[PDB]
């Protein structure tokens, strides 16, 4: 969980193709970048997550 | 071609993530904090129980 | 008799300071574990800030030249653990046990 | 490990820098109104008598 | 009551190697130009690096300081004028001046310096503090043993409560000049022709030990032997800084030979590996009995100078002296000098007293420690009572310095 600071997709050549979705999360303790599975892009737009939005992501 | 490209890409990704971790390590070797808020400096008293 | 050459003889209206025997003396700005006076103005203790809400590690409040109150910081090998430390694996477990027993003085800011 | 640290000038060459207090740390824009609402008091280069 | 007050005072630290000057409150001297100045037969004076490094006919290289004390007051006035006009860019009568002085400065020289500063420069206030006291203050220590190894002398000065214990001062002639002489002798033994960089028009890369393939500058004017010697001393000091290293323990030929060599390239393109000879030279500071100069001499090693200086003080203060050893001076920057000194002192210090060397092994903290302490002292609000005012110099006369400045 944390405040979203970036939602930059990671473009790549397929062996536009994305291989990861980097989400930056900020908390009062600090900031962390997560190399999430690309499929999470559907849920991000479904939830309308934007920079400066507080979110939480369950591991499972 | 897919069989060869998949392995070549997996290696490229391993290399790219290692370079990213190295860049993060370099960024963390740099000083993290140099300033703190005015409220913490004067508007509060530090206590311990 | 053996002491006689340098024997101690109290005199009326006099007071004396006992010599250091158990531990060699040290400067006031040094820990009592190192024979120092351990003067509290030079002591560095774990400190937590309000922004960011993270423990910065060992720190001491010092007034600067223009009256600006500065937080000096001391390096420690466990600095990463102190960064992770808040709200009270082997080294982390020992540190947590020491803090929960309040063996370490860890300051937190509060409004007056 | 050490419970507390003692030093005069600084503890070690690897010591982290001291944290100086400052406003505008979170950006100038957020503190624009606070800084703009006031005006600084005048400072002078003036002679002073030292009774010592 | 509050933080120390800054009254815009100046801090001057005129050493035999470089003249350090600046404004009080700063953490570093704003200027440090070589003390040696060019003189043309008052005589025309060339003082700063920009003027010293260009050849001139019938220009001699001289220094106002002798044995750590000013001898030629004309060159001293010239250096002060140059410092003011070029670097300070402020009127002397507007800023108080705090100057350092040698621990062994004479009364008459102090009086003459005070007279000069007040009559000639018309300064508003003056103060004269010892280099050892300023070095101790720069480290936040009110007491301790200062160990200064400059260009002229290696001196240990015991300081207690901010006062120099003059009876405990022990001085040795082994200093930067001795190391320069040793390097000169080594180059002479190796038949290395010291070509100053001003004589080199162009140079070509050559193999190790190969004869130098360099072109001499044309239309070069005749230069005095003093200026040529000064340039040679400059290149030798560069060699000292770049190559020389103090052995971590008592010098051994086998251990020195086993360690890797260091390669140095001279200005004329000549290059060679200095092998173990780079280690033998700094050992003379620690074991002078082995120096080719005079084996039977009475000079004392730096560690012996340290132990002797403390031994002359009250035993009640020796715990403070050993508990705070402050190393200063440019000659102490030689590699591993601090480590070797610490080892030798720990071996020679009594186990009943704690020995601690302050970790100040950096060029700025070692060379400018006196200036740093002077800036600190001049910036203290409590120090504003110590200033010698012009009115005080008028009423108490030239002798007033004897009582106001301890
Ligand atoms: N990094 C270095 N390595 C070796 N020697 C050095 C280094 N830096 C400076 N020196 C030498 O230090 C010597 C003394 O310089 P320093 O600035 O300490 O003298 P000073 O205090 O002005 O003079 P003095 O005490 O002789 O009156 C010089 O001869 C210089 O060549
Ligand atoms: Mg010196």
């Amino acid at each position: 969980e944390g405040e979203v600071t970036e939602l930059t997709p990671c473009e790549t050549e397929n062996p536009k193709t994305i291989s990861h979705v980097i989400i930056g999360l900020k908390t009062a303790k600090g900031t962390k970048q997560l190399k999430l599975d690309p499929s999470i892009f559907e849920s991000l737009q479904k939830e309308r997550v934007e920079a400066g939005d507080v979110i939480y992501i369950e591991a499972n | 071609a897919v069989m060869t490209a998949v392995r070549a890409w997996e290696f490229w990704n391993l290399k790219t993530l290692q370079e990213r971790e190295a860049r993060l390590r370099l960024e963390q070797e740099e000083a993290e904090l140099l300033t703190y808020t005015r409220e913490d400096a004067y508007s509060m008293e530090y206590v311990y129980e | 008799d053996p002491d006689g050459p340098f024997a101690f003889r109290r005199k009326a209206g006099c007071q004396y300071y006992a010599p250091h025997l158990d531990q060699t003396g040290n400067w006031p700005w040094t820990s009592p574990k190192d024979g120092g006076l351990g003067d509290v103005r030079y002591r560095y203790c774990l400190t937590t800030l309000t922004v960011p809400q993270r423990c910065i590690g060992f720190a001491r409040r010092r007034v600067g030249r223009g009256g600006r109150v500065l937080l000096d910081r001391a390096h420690s090998d466990y600095d990463s653990v102190f960064h992770h430390l808040d709200l009270e694996s082997k080294d982390l477990s020992q540190i947590l046990v020491n803090i929960k027993s309040c063996r370490w003085r860890h300051f937190r800011p509060r409004t007056p | 490990m050490h419970r507390e640290v003692y030093a005069l000038l600084y503890s070690d060459k690897k010591d982290a820098p001291p944290l100086l207090p400052s406003d505008t740390g979170q950006g100038y824009r957020t503190v624009k109104a606070k800084l703009g609402s006031k005006k600084v008091r005048p400072w002078k280069w003036m002679p002073f008598t030292n009774p010592a | 009551v509050y933080g120390g007050d800054e009254v815009g005072a100046l801090v001057f630290d005129i050493g035999s190697y470089t003249v350090r000057a600046g404004y009080a409150g700063e953490d570093c001297p704003k200027v440090d130009f070589p003390t040696a100045i060019g003189m043309v037969v008052g005589p025309t004076y060339y003082i700063d690096t920009n003027a010293l490094r260009v050849p001139r006919e019938n220009m001699e290289a001289i220094s106002p300081l002798k044995n750590g004390m000013v001898e030629d007051w004309d060159s001293f006035q010239a250096i002060l004028d140059h410092t003011y006009k070029m670097h300070v860019k402020s009127e002397a009568s507007l800023h108080p001046v705090l100057m350092s002085e040698a621990p062994w400065n004479t009364r008459a020289k102090r009086e003459k310096l005070t007279e000069l500063m007040f009559e000639h420069y018309n300064i508003p206030a003056f103060f004269l503090c010892k280099t050892a006291v300023l070095t101790a203050f720069a480290n936040g220590r009110s007491t301790g043993l200062i160990l200064d190894s400059g260009a002229t002398h290696t001196t240990a000065i015991p300081v207690h409560d901010g006062y120099v214990l003059q009876q405990g001062i022990v001085k040795s002639p082994l200093a930067g000049d001795f190391i320069t002489m040793q390097c000169r002798e080594l180059f002479q033994e190796m038949n290395i022709e010291l070509v100053p960089p001003y004589m080199i028009a162009s140079k070509e890369a050559v193999r190790e030990g190969s004869p130098a393939n360099w072109k001499r500058k044309e239309k070069l004017p005749q230069v005095t032997r003093s200026w040529h010697n000064y340039m040679c001393n400059c290149v030798i000091q560069d060699f000292q800084a770049s190559v020389l290293q103090v052995s971590d323990s008592t010098y051994d030929e086998q251990v020195a030979a086993q360690m890797p060599t260091v390669h140095y390239e001279f200005p004329n393109g000549y290059n060679c590996d200095f092998g173990a000879e780079r280690l033998k030279i700094p050992e003379g500071l620690f074991d002078p009995s082995n120096v080719k100069g005079l084996s039977g001499n009475t000079m004392l090693g730096v560690s012996h100078v340290v132990t002797t200086s403390v031994g002359m003080c009250d035993i009640d203060i020796r715990p403070g002296l050993y508990g705070s050893v402050i190393v200063a001076g440019g000659n102490t920057l030689i590699q591993s000098f601090t480590d070797r000194l610490n080892r030798e002192l720990s071996q020679k210090t009594p186990p009943s007293m704690r020995l601690k060397l302050i970790a100040n092994n950096t060029t700025v903290e070692r060379r400018f420690s006196s200036w740093i302490g002077g800036s600190i002292l001049a910036s203290l609000g409590t120090f504003q009572q110590m200033w010698i005012s012009k009115q005080e110099y008028e009423e108490g006369g030239k002798q007033c310095v004897e009582r106001k400045c301890p």
